[PDB]
């Protein structure tokens, strides 16, 4: 989550119906756009961010939210348009002994600006005494491990989170949804559309 | 990058454009109709610059203005591609069009172009040193006694890159031949200058016999005659001669 | 990418404790997890312990409790394992392994050349 | 503890042949698995972790297939450098146990 | 792993004068990783000197530490009736934390 | 107001377990730390262990590392310590100490202290 | 949460029309059959004013 | 028009959990809000939580977090309240209340008879 992946999408066609097949029950919160109408209007570039977060901390992935994940690992701007997808992945990211590959920052001097990444590993001097890199007093490592286990509750289970962000630029749109087609009728007065040709 | 000092300095020669450089204005189809259009065209009987490469080595930084008509008589495919941009540096965005032995590659990156870019089997591509921010990629089929006459028209309108092309086997020959659309590109950058690229055969290296011409477009009105198959057969410049104006 | 150097051959009497070092150089040290594997001459391999020095989690094998401890030093960027109360059946070649946070700490991306340890009279 | 078995123990194959080795556990271990090869007298090398993910630098010919309690590694076109000892490693829950070690040899 | 010898065990001074307290460590300890505690009989200790030179909030100005290299010292520049109690000093280094034997002032 | 309130004295028997907690209030308890010490009547102080309130990392004394555990709850902002294998020499007063914090800069060293609990192990 | 608004509807509202239907919205092909599950969204949301 | 029916009195050990059912009949169940109130035997009313079924948001009191859970069932139009880790002082009267969409969701329009749950040995 702290080192969240950033992916850029350009020059392709987007079918968002497949997105709904992931889980029988999952969140599909969308900001500034109705999910059922994503197939008609369309933009220039698409940014996708994916990571793993705790079950009860999925509520912090939203504009204007605050907490631990909101201002220390991943910050969403208030003027954000897009959708957030999160589904339970306990069967894939769990260890009976305990998973430890997922790290999150816990100590930082200040908050995080929207769409900002902090990968530093410097020790955090909470107090006034400079420890110069030893986990003594008021000096704790910013990163902590997510001890995922299959025996945990739904509030501690790992949720895979994918966020898509859209924007409009003066460059023409290239990444969007498919268009419709209806056979072909001959010798019959019919209204028609051909790539916007009335 | 390699600095070349083997250049032989000669002034760029001139010749006559005759009635070359006419392309299809749009996608619509017309048959047996004379149509008058106002668009960027190459004026008839105008000066067109002449460049020679042979130890002639001409790679100057020509300006783009509102368009360019690039004709090149050649053989054995000495010319390879082009470069487009503002300062041709990593400071601003730049475009590149090449065609190696494999395919055609188009990129939009902040290249650090060499002072003397060219191509040198040919597997020595001294064109740029780095590519920092790439924002667009594209790959397609290759576009390709002197026998090859290649004509190209490049236009940049409202952030759209247009390319027309024509190849015919035979100074500029006399005749008429329309240019058909080839590729439409949504680049969305401002370009004011461009450079060409050559392929040098290493033997150090030898430059073959080749010559290319550069013409510029400015708005004017033409009268195009479509035949019954939709092929442009003749055109009349409406601002060249009083008789043409009457026509 | 990352090279591993282990100690040399160790010959000793069974009644002592043997300390084995392992040096890893390349990339960020804080993202590495050290794993040690036994390889007996007459059988396959066996795992004893895994350590994450940046997080301070040490997990030993069930049959190696109270016999072996694993430590590491960030100043020397080295991993250390010491096994006490050696028996005649503990002779084998010891392998030092490294795990990466980008990927899996429990898997071994790089392996050392190994140290042969024998005990007799 | 989890006790798994790698079968067959001994396999004879030739260059260019297609071979596969099974590896089954006692109970479910999810899909958290690793595979290793060992030259005679040399250090082991990782090939596939998570039973599906292929390690960088390993040829793409090696393929792992399986979900849980049953895992197989398949080789399409065998080469003389592929003769080694193959070991599994389950690491779901503690006490990670490897396999017996499948040794692949030529037909004399 | 860290030893802080304390001497003398007992102190006999009257109010209005200046007393001395010494906590001598056996190894090298950084000045920012030690603290001095004083408790009245039956009461919980309170922090007096941290950093070997800086007082705490509410500490009277009569107390002023020395802060040597490895042998810390605290000289009481002015004695009051409240200051008659037992004193303990603790090391805050990476080693397991140990307390002194305790100094009593009469 | 900054204060550390601890529970009341408890009396147990050998072989049983002892649980005592102290509540922290009046400051930023999310970035503090708590240490546990014991002291018999007329004896010197002895350190037991400490835990990070926001991390859970523990560091025990060499003697008691096998019979002490440290647990904290963020919801109740409470620190818990448990001692097993009670003996007749385990009768001592237990204290919990935390530094001062203002959510921006935490105090250096343990300044404030609890009241203490007297535990007696007898049969 | 007392102020709601409709987000999903099959067709456009003609001028000066009131629609208080609370039926489930079928944005896909499989029928919802009265569950707000797969490809089935409740047509009314809430103005969480603060 | 709309009436509320609650379950009977409960006597439970301190180490147990209590479930209280509440039935609402009349009107449409989609525009109903459910609120529970606790009343001490000798003291005033005490609020813990409010539940919305139609928008699916839940909230509980600060001192009952992690111990109380309120659920709504569409099939039989009932509301269930589950409380764990009961204590001696938990003996009180539990009230089930309902609110309308047109009225405030946070306010209670209709009330049930209440259930007297007692904790003893
Ligand atoms: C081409 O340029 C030369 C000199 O620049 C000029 O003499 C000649 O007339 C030009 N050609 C035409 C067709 O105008
Ligand atoms: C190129 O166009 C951009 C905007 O499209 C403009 O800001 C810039 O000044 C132009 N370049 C020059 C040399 O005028
Ligand atoms: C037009 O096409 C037809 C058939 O393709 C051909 O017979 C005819 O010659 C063409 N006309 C011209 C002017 O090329």
């Amino acid at each position: 989550v702290y080192a969240w992946n950033r992916k850029r999408i350009s020059n392709c066609v987007a079918d968002y119906s497949v997105l709904y097949n992931l889980a029988p029950f999952f969140t599909f919160k969308c900001y500034g756009v109705s999910p059922t109408k994503l197939n008609d209007l369309c933009f220039t570039n698409v940014y996708a961010d994916s990571f793993v977060i705790r079950g009860d901390e999925v509520r912090q992935i939203a504009p204007g939210q605050t907490g631990n994940i909101a201002d220390y690992n991943y910050k969403l701007p208030d003027d954000f348009t897009g959708c957030v997808i999160a589904w339970n992945s306990n069967k894939l990211d769990s260890k009976v002994s305990g998973n430890y590959n997922y790290l999150y920052r816990l100590f930082r001097k200040s908050n995080l600006k929207p769409f900002e990444r902090d990968i530093s590993t410097e020790i955090y001097q909470a107090g006034n005494k400079p420890c110069n890199g030893v986990a003594g007093f008021n000096c704790y490592f910013p990163l902590r491990s997510y001890s995922f286990r299959p025996t945990y509750g739904v509030g501690h289970q790992p949720y895979r989170v994918v966020v898509l962000s859209f924007e409009l630029l003066h460059a023409p749109a290239t990444v969007c949804g498919p268009k419709k087609s209806t056979n072909l009728v001959k010798n019959k007065c019919v209204n028609f559309n051909f790539n916007g040709l009335k | 990058c390699v600095n070349l000092t083997t250049r032989t300095q000669l002034p760029p020669a001139y010749t006559n454009s005759f009635t070359r450089g006419v392309y299809y204005p749009d996608k619509v189809f017309r048959s047996s109709v004379l149509h008058s259009t106002q668009d960027l065209f190459l004026p008839f009987f105008s000066n067109v610059t002449w460049f020679h490469v042979i130890k002639r080595f001409d790679n100057p930084v020509l300006p783009f203005n509102d368009g360019v008509y690039f004709a090149s008589i050649e053989k054995s495919n000495i010319i390879r591609g082009w470069i487009f941009g503002t300062t041709l540096d990593s400071k601003t965005q730049s475009l590149l069009i090449v065609n190696n032995a494999t395919n055609v590659v188009i990129k939009v990156c902040e290249f650090q172009f060499c002072n003397d870019p060219f191509l040198d089997m040919e597997s020595e591509f001294r064109v740029y040193s780095s590519a920092n921010n790439c924002t667009f990629e594209y790959v397609s089929q290759p576009f390709l006694n002197f026998k090859n006459l290649r004509e190209f028209v490049f236009k940049n309108i409202d952030g759209y890159f247009k390319i027309y092309s024509k190849h015919t086997p035979i100074d500029l020959p006399q005749g008429f031949s329309a240019l058909e659309p080839l590729v439409d590109l949504p680049i969305g950058i401002n370009i004011t200058r461009f450079q060409t690229l050559l392929a040098l055969h290493r033997s150090g290296w030898t430059a073959g016999a080749a010559a290319y011409y550069v013409g510029y477009l400015q708005p004017r009105t033409f009268l195009l005659k479509y035949n019954e198959n939709g092929t442009i057969t003749d055109a009349v410049d409406c601002a060249l001669d009083p008789l043409s104006e009457t026509k | 990418q990352v090279q591993l150097v282990q100690s040399g051959a160790e010959v000793k009497k069974p009644g002592s404790s043997v300390k084995v070092s392992c040096k890893a150089s390349g990339g960020t040290f804080s993202s590495y997890s050290f794993i040690w594997v036994r390889q007996a001459p007459g059988q396959g391999l066996e795992w004893m312990g895994r350590i994450i020095p940046i997080l301070g989690i040490a997990n030993y094998a069930q049959k190696f409790q109270g016999r072996v401890t694993i430590t590491a030093d960030k100043s020397t960027t080295t991993a250390y394992m010491e096994l006490s109360s050696l028996r005649s059946e503990d002779t084998a070649v010891y392998y030092c392994a490294r795990g990466t946070e980008y990927g899996d700490y429990d898997v071994s991306h790089d392996w050392g050349q190994g140290t042969l340890v024998t005990v007799s009279s | 503890d989890i006790q798994m078995t790698q079968s067959p123990s001994t396999l004879s194959a030739s260059v260019g042949d297609r071979v596969t080795i099974t590896c089954r556990a006692s109970q479910s271990i999810s899909s958290w698995l690793a595979w290793y090869q060992q030259k005679p007298g040399k250090a082991p090398k990782l090939l596939i972790y998570k039973a599906s993910s292929l390690e960088s630098g390993v040829p793409s010919r090696f393929s792992g297939s399986g979900s849980g309690t049953e895992f197989t590694l398949t080789i399409s076109s065998l080469q003389p450098d592929d003769f080694a000892t193959y070991y599994c490693q389950q690491y779901n829950s503690y006490s990670h146990t490897f396999g017996q070690g499948t040794k692949l040899e030529i037909k004399r | 792993e860290i030893v802080l010898t304390q001497s003398p065990g007992t102190l006999s001074l009257s109010p209005g004068e200046r007393a001395t307290l010494s906590c001598r460590a056996s190894q090298s300890v950084r000045s920012s990783y030690l603290g001095w505690y004083q408790q009245k009989p039956g009461q919980a200790p309170r922090l007096l000197i941290y950093g070997a030179s800086s007082r705490a909030t509410g500490i009277p100005d009569r107390f002023s530490g020395s802060g040597s290299g490895t042998d810390f010292t605290l000289t009481i520049s002015r004695l009051e009736s409240e200051d008659f109690a037992v004193y303990y000093c603790q090391q805050y280094d990476n080693s397991p934390w140990t307390f002194g034997q305790g100094t009593k002032v009469e | 107001q900054m204060q550390l309130v601890q529970s009341g004295p408890e009396v147990k028997k050998p072989g049983t377990s002892v649980k005592v907690s102290c509540k922290a209030s009046g400051f930023t308890f999310s970035s503090s730390a708590v240490q546990w010490v014991r002291q018999a009547r007329g004896q010197h102080l002895e350190w037991i262990g400490w835990i990070v309130v926001g991390s859970g990392n523990t560091n025990y004394a060499q003697k008691f590392q096998e019979r002490v555990t440290l647990t904290r709850d963020m919801s109740t902002r409470t620190a818990y310590m448990e001692l097993s294998s009670l003996r007749s020499e385990d009768t001592a007063v237990y204290y919990c100490a935390a530094p001062n914090c203002n959510s921006t800069t935490c105090h250096d060293g343990f300044d404030i202290w609890g009241q203490g609990t007297v535990v007696t192990v007898s049969s």
